[PDB]
């Protein structure tokens, strides 16, 4: 039954005839079956002029593409073409270009595409037909989509050289809110909606001015409720006095107050120039401070119990690797740590003291869910994966959530160094168990933000999370329910409802301007389109030059030190890569010097100081320890500069691969 | 005016510890209830699963005034034969059966629940609340006071019976009685 509703075909008209064009409709008006039925007319006319006629479906998010795989394309299509579903982690036992060789309608995310265009055998875009591009309003400086617009715009400007062709496929993208680039001018406001029109190479906005009221029926505005916080406990001034006297200790300065973000910058900066003139008594004060100011911070996010336990367990880990090598100021820490720690598991275990945020959330669920009466799906996004999974934890633990029904679990994407890493099958069937109703609270992050189409969800909860204009609309529209209500919940500490306050301005903002650039004059509309497209070009042939100068190298110049030492490491000659991939070292005196340590299929590495070096790692039949940049210092010899680095891409030295003879 | 006509079948009243739910709390001569996290001790038998309370007074006419902290919270009477244990993932059972009336209040609308069927009421700003009872006519009713006496909804039925009022609350709720 692709019978459209009224607006939706109004919308859909100029489409349906080329007119390579974008349609911007608000949350939860079904695009994606605008998509479908466009899709259907293109495939079946093409069809019927007998010329090879394709199309492929962009998502920019993983989950997005199992779900409008079975959920839209499936459904309507089972009988007429052969669609696919790929994502990058479905096992693939066939290559790209055979893929699209033997079906025609394709959802895959656009990384993938991108990989296979730049292997020049690969594809072509001219191979395809029709671009459906949903959630393009990424298309931004350097991003998935704009990279591939950007090949398509240049073979445009090809074709205009050729005229004074190739054909270039339509493209079609799917928005919800377009946005702006942080401007406080009609002007810049409207020019950043030119610039996405041009980087899309669009032809018309075209959105609706005649089924107005119908559409009013249809989507309904959510009701919006502010919880806003704002109990003493000994516990966060009972850090407060351990970390001051360990800061004075060393009588560092700290510019500002305790547990902020400039102090956490600042911590890590001077952490960086103390490593940088060797200075030992110090390095591992400060790192230690930092660790404290981290643990505080998610102090006062979460409940007591694990900001503890993330410091006890960074603690004990460093006594463990400390009597390692048994096999002054070091201890001048544990001593006090360990008799104030155990005081703290005394102080944390009580449960009468309580953050202000856990209270009003705990009174936001009970109220929400028991209003309802067994009919309620709720989502609360957060900002760190930890904090998802604990809040989970803190669902689990007072039997007074379970007994209201609520039946909660988290939600992350996939791939760190902490508690568990939840792969994508499990995501997969979890979002299957949400849907069915025996998962009753969803827990998400950023990952589910853009797509979800749950025809229930009376509850979309925001917790402590600011961010742009486009990550607040997409929120609301996430409640697909009728009496839908929107909680924003935060403390008055940060800024937080001023946050919310700018974002409704630029909001409105958006629409007028949207508005504005709606009802343009063709003319000049064609000819600012072309000068922004030009721009764009150029601008990216100048990065290009820049880049590739900045790239400027002897693999011997220079060594490696220590950073808790400053013990010489080993030099340039002796890094060997493996596939471009991973640097590692094969020296056998340099296998005397460190120690390996486990709890194991890899050993870590130890330095006579304790700090780790590498992992062990077995390749190719070999058995061989690599090491990580950011566990050294590197030394040069034309000037005896002492520098880091935390990734390898910047180091300008390039190594031999593995002579493998040995 | 009218809460002057009435005050002369104005009953006191007072609560049962036995009822009282595990987490809930009495209080002030036994005419406050109040709500914590923590329990106090198990429950026991003689108390209601479900987080209600039933005061000491029944009748075999009678008004009385009620007090409460903030919304989110229900006021109602049922027959003694009211279900004790749970069934329902929802903490609420008066309304459900018709052997009970209920009214509860929302920060949005009000909702009157009898035998699990309710409509939607418009809301109210203030938490003192008044209620007749007429056993001659089997006529139930609601009122509000603040600012002004809001007739709210009139039940009625009949009763072979002795009706004992029910309160059902919600953690960090407090009710408290009036007397005279
Ligand atoms: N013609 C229609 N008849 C019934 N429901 C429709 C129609 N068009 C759209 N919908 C609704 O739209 C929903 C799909 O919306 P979707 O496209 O996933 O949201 P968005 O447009 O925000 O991406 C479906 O659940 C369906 O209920
Ligand atoms: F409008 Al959508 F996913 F396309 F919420
Ligand atoms: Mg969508
Ligand atoms: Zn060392």
């Amino acid at each position: 039954e692709l019978q459209l509703r009224p607006y939706q075909m109004e919308v859909a008209q100029p489409a349906l005839e080329g007119k390579n064009i974008i349609i911007c409709l608000p949350t939860g008006s079904g695009k994606t079956r605008v998509a479908v039925y466009i899709a259907k007319d293109h495939l079946d006319k093409k069809k019927k002029a007998s010329e090879p006629g394709k199309v492929i479906v962009l998502v920019n998010k993983v989950l997005l593409v199992e779900q409008l795989f079975r959920k839209e394309f499936q459904p309507f299509l089972k009988k007429w073409y052969r669609v696919i579903g790929l994502s990058g982690d479905t096992q693939l036992k066939i290559s790209f270009p055979e893929v699209v060789k033997s079906c025609d309608i394709i959802i895959s995310t656009a990384q993938i595409l991108e990989n296979s265009l730049l292997n020049l055998a690969g594809v072509q875009l001219s191979d395809f037909s029709l671009i459906i591009i949903d959630e393009c309003h990424h298309t931004n400086k350097e991003a998935v989509y704009n990279n591939i617009m950007r090949h398509y715009l240049m073979q445009k400007l090809k074709n205009n050289r050729l005229k004074k062709v190739i054909p270039l496929p339509q493209i079609l993208g799917l928005t919800a809110s377009p946005g702006v680039g942080g401007a406080t001018k009609q002007a810049k406001a409207e020019e950043h909606i030119l610039k996405l029109c041009a980087n899309l190479d669009a032809f018309t906005i075209k959105t609706v001015k005649e089924n107005l009221d119908q559409l009013k029926n249809q989507i309904q505005e959510p009701c919006k409720k502010f919880a806003i916080a704002d109990r003493e406990d000994p516990f966060k001034e009972k850090l407060l006095e351990i970390m001051t006297r360990i800061q004075t200790y060393c009588q560092m300065s700290p510019m500002s107050d305790f547990g902020t973000q400039p102090y956490e910058q600042w911590a890590i900066q001077m952490e960086k120039k103390a490593a940088k003139e060797g200075n030992r008594k110090e390095r591992v004060c400060a790192e230690h401070l930092r660790k404290y100011n981290e643990a505080l911070q998610i102090n006062d996010t979460i409940r007591m119990i694990d900001a503890y336990t993330h410091l006890e367990t960074f603690y004990n880990e460093e006594k463990d690797k400390k009597f390692a090598v048994i096999e002054e100021t070091d201890r001048f820490l544990m001593t006090l740590f360990f008799e104030n720690n155990k005081m703290l598991k005394r102080l944390a275990e009580n449960p009468e003291y309580e953050n202000e945020k856990l209270t009003k959330l705990r009174n936001t669920i009970m109220e929400q869910y028991t209003r309802t009466e067994e009919s309620a799906r709720g989502i609360i996004f957060t900002k760190t994966r930890q904090s998802a999974y604990a809040l989970s934890q803190w669902i689990t633990e007072n039997e007074k959530f379970a007994e209201v029904g609520v039946k909660a679990h988290h939600l992350i994407g996939a791939g760190s160094s902490e508690f568990k890493p939840m792969t994508q099958n499990e995501q997969k069937e979890v979002i299957s168990k949400f849907r069915t109703g025996k998962i009753n609270l969803l827990i998400a992050t950023t990952v589910a933000e853009e797509g979800l189409d749950i025809k229930e969800c009376n509850i979309v909860i925001r917790y402590g999370l600011v961010t742009n204009e486009i990550a607040m609309v997409q929120a609301r529209g996430r409640a697909r329910a009728d009496e839908s209500t929107y909680v924003l919940v935060a403390h008055s500490g940060s800024g937080v409802i001023e946050r919310e306050t700018v974002n409704d301005f630029r909001e409105k903002m958006m629409y007028k301007a949207i508005h504005c650039v709606q009802n343009m004059k063709p003319e000049e509309y064609a000819h600012k389109i072309l000068e922004l497209q030009m721009q764009s070009i150029m601008e990216k042939k100048m990065k290009t030059k820049r880049n590739i100068a900045k790239h400027y190298n002897n693999p011997s110049l220079i060594t490696f030190l220590c950073k808790n030492c400053s013990v010489l490491a080993c030099s340039g000659e002796d890094i060997h890569v493996i596939e471009k991939m991973h640097h590692v070292n094969m020296t056998p005196e340099f296998k005397e010097l460190y120690i390996v340590r486990e709890k194991q299929i890899n050993g870590e590495i130890i330095c006579k100081c304790g700090q780790a070096w590498g992992t062990m790692m077995v390749h190719k039949g070999l058995d061989l320890p690599c090491l990580k940049i950011r566990n050294f210092v590197v030394v040069f010899k034309n000037n005896s500069t002492k520098k880091q680095y935390k990734k390898w891409v910047e180091l300008p030295i390039t190594f031999p691969n593995l002579d493998y003879s040995e | 005016p009218l809460r002057r006509k009435l005050w002369q079948n104005y009953r006191n009243l007072t609560f049962d510890p036995v009822s009282a739910n595990r987490h809930f709390y009495l209080s002030r001569q036994d005419q406050q209830v109040k709500h914590l996290r923590q329990s106090r001790g198990p429950g026991g038998p003689g108390s209601f699963e479900l987080w209600q309370v039933q005061c000491a007074q029944s009748f075999q006419h009678h008004y009385w005034e009620v007090r409460a902290s903030d919304h989110s919270v229900t006021l109602g009477v049922s027959y003694p034969q009211l279900p004790r244990s749970r069934l329902g993932p929802h903490t609420d059972n008066i309304g459900r059966g018709p052997s009970s009336w209920g009214l509860c209040v929302q920060e949005d609308s009000l909702q009157a629940w009898h035998n699990g069927e309710a409509q939607r009421l418009p809301g109210v700003s203030g938490r003192l609340l008044g209620m007749d009872l007429d056993l001659a006519s089997g006529c139930l009713t609601f009122y509000s006071l603040e600012p002004q006496t809001q007739p709210l909804y009139t039940f009625h039925a009949l009763f072979n019976q002795p009706l004992t009022p029910v309160f059902w609350l919600l953690e960090g709720r407090t009710l408290t009685l009036c007397h005279q």
